């Protein structure tokens, strides 16, 4: 998901990508911590925008102080 | 006493967690007192600059 | 300049004794007003001010004259020797009373110079006193505007 | 003991209070920078190019009447932390 | 701007003592600053 | 008595006879006043003391510990910590 | 030629088209695109307006052996006359990393088709030193320190970087950070003295370093450096003068007004204090007599 | 990176004490200047407890408010003389 | 609070009689304190780590006495509310297992319920939060 992110200079497809990259993050709590610093890092949009919802997923349905601070 | 405890024996150093329930409540209710001022200070403050 | 002298009237005497170098007026009323003394526990320093007579004797002529020698205080305080004033001297420069120095070649004591300080660091130190203790007053404020406001909240109606 | 089992939740939430707290330090940073930001822009409309006018009268204290050598007549706004006291009399004035 | 020496006849000069020209500001400063606190005090303290 | 003189006639003297510091400090041999003043770490060449000698290595003592450093302050330290307050 | 070339002022126009360009030749590895540089020069202030990329090959075996196309300049020098009146070739860029020896030998070739000394301008495609990435030189010939070969060598012109009122608003705007061409507030200015600080340190690591390797590996003297580095020394300051005594009299003066600006924003705090004060004893009194009147409308309904 | 760049020079003014008799001025002129807008400061609040924002500036003439004016002198003076004791007591310790 | 907790662990000699008379037991309570960040780490690393010489066995038999004197209260909250924090399998376990006898089949369930809600709402530690959950089924379908 990842790589073909970084890949394609289609606008539509890194967006989907960066939002599908999440939602396998969902309820992995403390590993998804490699995903989001490398998503967060990147000066595209697109990898941004589905970075703060990498942090949404993995701790969901219940509070986080880690969580809250960083967004 | 003076020789012997026999004064404060109804709470505190009965029982390890008799002591923490103790130095912990008080800790928590003077806390939010001051985390509470302090966000509403630091608030107000803010507002300004965004004024 | 105090607003009564009205119980100061006894430590009026004292400041009067210790500072002409007169040891005769400080046997006469520490005497007359010893129950005082020992009511208010001011008679254990008056056994150290007994000795503070002499030593604080020295610090009117010392500032007076700059160079003074050792024959001529001996003059004024009545003093047994000339060596008799060295000792009590020295004792008072290493406590910092005095702030001068004795010259046994010359014969002579002088007087230490303050200078300027005006061109050494010395003005630095007493500035960050003061800057400390005002940054410290503006961020109190702050916290006690919100101090008030609870307590009339809480308050019953008016 | 009930409340104080129930306080360990509690004290989780207090903390996100902590962190809302330390969170205010990092927006007010920002907005003084970009205070000075917002007025550096309004410093380059003040100065040059300029067209002169000759200041006729307040008609608020925040709006004026002018005339231009431009060889027209206008309503302008006046813009702030300048002087108000100094229209009164008809002056010359500048107009970006 | 001189002192007279008797010790051995000499008259030493120099020019105008040197001094802070910012410091005779800064004593009218503090004399402004000064009046406007004894209001604040007064005004806030009259309230309760 | 004896070690509390040569504390208060440091600052009174830089040198003295060694006959002189016998008399004052209260010595029955000048073996007993020569071995006070290398205690004190004075010299005694030149048949005079030299009080200011042991007053340099007092100076160096300090300053090789942090302990005097930090309590004169210096002026790159105070204007940065006097600046982080406001802007805090 | 010229003499008449102290600084060469680059916009920021000409320093992204390099980089572009040599992501666009495909052309990397410490291989070489080459351009000629385009813009105003025979003047002291030297500015180049505009660049583009010339056909350039290089074999890194023997450096003896490149391409350089001879009908393509002829042919980008007559449209670009008509684009601006500013444009004419000015030198060639170089796209570093560094500044090769086998630069020389492209500058004398160069040197024939321009109309002035060519300038070697160097803009490194990966960002470096505290300083600029972008440093510019000359061609100048001169005798060594050996007293022995006179060899043309390359003297260094310093740069600042500058662009027309026409093309910074774009620049100043596009940008979303913080920037090193402008500051806000205090804070930023702590950030400062830390970075200009930073300079040093690593710049006098490379003076003692070159020292050595003088006396170690025994590259040849150079005059040039060692005469300017004997300068440092007799301008450099010493402690225990009467000037640094002159220092501590203006800390003294310039600490004090800072203790006396100190102290009138104390005041100023007090102020604000006060008036919460008034508006709390205001609210509370008019928030309850709301209650009160309140209960008396309340109370018109109910009887009947 | 490349469009916003990173200056030689940036480093040099860093390092550099400015000239001495600019400063003697700068302090001289600054604090003097506070003085004339400090009294008029005092006649702003002999009443505040009168309603009206716009009423407190129109009675006594605090338009463009001797308050906020003064701070400002205040904060913008001090802001550049702790730079200055820092940057010239970095070159004095740092270069011998 | 730190310098005596600290020295009476170190000591490894008697500060525990205090449980059993009434003198300081804050340097009681600040010892059950000190065993949560050291579990912690530990817990990641193994399930199984509680003889090793890391943490002191002045911590380890403290932890377990005080349990058995949170029971004699008869309140069941104690004795299982430290237990859980301590980042301790074995104390959970026979906790939860000795207390079931058919008191009443609403009560029963109960008892695990109280830890059970605590895991779930208290602890955020992914590894452990998984453990429980397990174990507490165990005796609910027992």
């Amino acid at each position: 998901m990842f790589t073909y992110s970084q890949e394609t200079q289609h606008g539509n497809i890194t967006r989907g990508l960066a939002v599908g990259l999440a939602l396998i993050n969902y309820g992995r709590q403390e590993l998804a911590d490699d995903l989001i610093t490398k998503m967060l890092a990147s000066d595209e949009s697109l990898l941004r925008y589905g970075g703060a919802f990498t942090i949404a997923l993995a701790y969901a349905g219940t509070g986080n102080n880690s969580a809250v601070k960083r967004l | 006493a003076a020789v012997t405890s026999s004064n404060i024996v109804l709470e505190t150093h009965e029982s390890g967690i008799k002591p923490y329930f103790e130095q912990k409540i008080q800790e928590t209710e003077l806390k939010i007192r001051s985390k509470t001022e302090n966000v509403r200070r630091l608030e107000a403050q803010r507002n300004a600059l965004n004024d | 300049q105090s607003n009564m002298q009205k119980s100061l009237l006894p430590y009026y005497h004292l400041t009067k004794a210790v500072k002409l170098g007169d040891l005769k007026k400080f046997t006469s009323t520490i005497t007359k007003y010893k129950q005082l003394l020992l009511k208010d526990d001011t008679y254990q320093l008056c056994v150290r001010l007994r000795s503070n007579v002499i030593k604080t004797g020295i610090r009117i002529i010392s500032l007076t004259y700059k160079k003074i020698s050792l024959r001529d205080i001996c003059l004024k305080l009545n003093l047994d020797s000339e060596q008799t004033v060295e000792y009590m001297v020295s004792r008072a420069i290493r406590d910092g009373v005095i702030e001068a120095k004795i010259n046994h070649e010359d014969g002579f004591i002088e007087t230490t110079e303050l200078l300027n300080i005006y061109d050494s660091e010395d003005p630095q130190q007493v500035f960050d006193e003061r800057i400390k203790f005002a940054n410290q007053l503006h961020d109190e404020y702050l916290v006690s505007m919100r101090y008030p406001e609870d307590k009339k909240t809480q308050q019953n109606e008016k | 003991s009930d409340i104080y089992f129930k306080l360990k939740k509690l004290e989780k939430e207090y903390e996100l209070l902590t962190l809302q707290e330390d969170y205010i330090k990092d927006e007010q940073r920002h907005l003084k920078r970009e205070l000075k930001r917002a007025q550096e822009e309004v410093k380059r409309i003040q100065s040059v190019p300029l067209v002169i006018g000759q200041f006729l009268e307040p008609i608020d204290q925040n709006t004026g009447i002018v005339s231009s050598t431009t060889g027209m007549s206008y309503v302008v706004r006046i813009l702030s932390t300048l002087d108000r006291e100094l229209l009164k009399p008809s002056m010359s004035v500048a107009l970006h | 701007y001189g002192v007279l020496d008797q010790g051995n006849g000499w008259l030493y000069v120099y020019e105008t003592p040197n001094q802070d020209a910012t410091y005779d500001s800064a004593l009218e400063l503090v004399g402004q600053l000064n009046k406007v606190v004894d209001q604040l005090f007064e005004k806030a303290s009259v309230l309760y | 008595i004896r070690d509390e003189i040569a504390k208060n006639t440091e600052l009174s003297y830089d040198f003295l006879p060694l006959s002189n510091i016998k008399a004052l400090l209260f010595f029955n041999n000048e073996k007993e006043t020569e071995k006070f003043a290398l205690e004190r770490n004075w010299p005694i060449v030149n048949s005079k003391v030299y009080f200011n000698n042991q007053s340099k290595e007092k100076a160096d003592y300090e300053d090789e510990m942090m302990h005097e450093e930090d309590q004169k302050t210096n002026i790159i330290e105070k204007a940065m910590d006097y600046a982080i307050s406001i802007e805090n | 030629m010229s003499l008449q070339h102290e600084k060469v002022t680059i916009a920021p126009l000409v320093l992204l088209s390099a980089l572009d360009h040599y992501e666009r030749t495909q052309t990397k590895e410490n291989k070489r695109c080459v351009g000629v540089i385009l813009g105003d020069a025979n003047s002291s202030t030297i500015r180049v307006t505009n660049s583009f990329a010339l056909p350039f090959e290089e074999d890194e075996k023997n450096s003896d052996v490149w391409f350089l196309d001879h009908n393509y300049i002829e042919n980008m020098n007559e449209m670009c006359k008509k684009i601006n009146a500013k444009e004419k070739l000015i030198g060639w860029y170089h796209s570093g990393p560094k500044l090769r020896a086998s630069d020389l030998k492209i500058n004398e070739l160069f040197k024939k088709y321009t109309q002035n000394n060519p300038l070697l301008l160097i803009v490194d495609v990966k960002q470096q030193g505290v300083g600029l990435p972008t440093d510019a030189y000359v061609a100048i010939e001169q005798v060594k320190d050996d007293g022995t070969s006179t060899e043309k060598t390359f003297l260094h012109l310093p740069c600042t970087i500058e662009a027309e009122e026409a093309e910074e608003i774009g620049v100043e705007h596009l940008l979303r950070d913080v920037r090193d061409q402008a500051a806000g507030g205090l804070s930023i200015r702590l950030t400062n003295q830390l970075k200009s600080l930073k300079g040093l340190q690593s710049k006098l690591k490379d003076v003692v370093e070159y020292l050595d390797k003088v006396i170690n590996k025994e590259l040849p003297i150079n005059h040039t450096i060692l005469g300017k580095l004997q300068d440092v020394f007799n301008l450099l300051p010493n402690l225990g003068t009467p000037d640094d005594d002159e220092i501590d009299v203006e800390n003294h003066d310039r600490i004090n007004i800072s203790n006396n600006l100190q102290k009138a924003l104390t005041v100023k705090t007090n102020d604000e204090l006060m008036v919460i004060y008034i508006s709390n004893l205001v609210r509370s009194i008019i928030a309850f007599d709301d209650l009160i009147e309140n209960k008396i409308q309340n109370k018109k309904i109910q009887e009947q | 990176k490349m469009l916003m760049n990173l200056h030689k020079e940036q480093w040099q003014s860093g390092l550099k004490m400015y000239d001495y008799e600019e400063k003697e001025e700068s302090n001289l002129a600054a604090t003097k200047s506070m003085v004339k807008i400090a009294e008029q400061y005092s006649k702003r609040i002999e009443e505040e407890k009168e309603l009206t924002e716009e009423e407190l500036k129109t009675r006594y003439v605090g338009r463009q408010d001797p308050k906020k004016h003064l701070s400002e002198t205040a904060d913008e003076t001090l802001e550049n003389n702790i730079v200055s004791v820092l940057t010239a007591g970095v070159n004095s310790v740092a270069i011998k | 609070y730190e310098s005596a907790v600290k020295y009476a662990l170190a000591a490894k000699d008697r500060f525990d009689i205090d449980e059993k008379s009434q003198f300081v037991e804050t340097i009681v309570s600040k010892s059950i304190e000190m065993y949560v960040q050291e579990a912690s780490k530990q817990y990641t690393k193994d399930e199984q780590f509680y003889t090793k010489d890391i943490i002191d066995p002045k911590l380890t038999s403290i932890f377990e006495r005080m349990i058995e004197k949170c029971l004699k209260a008869s309140e069941l909250k104690l004795a299982l509310g430290i237990a859980l924090e301590g980042y301790r399998l074995d104390i959970i376990e026979s906790a939860l297992k000795s207390k079931l006898d058919q008191d009443s089949t609403s009560e029963n369930v109960k008892i695990i319920n109280y830890l059970l809600t605590l895991a779930i709402t208290t602890v955020t530690n992914s590894k452990f939060r998984s453990s429980i959950l397990r174990k507490s089924f165990d005796f609910l379908m027992n």
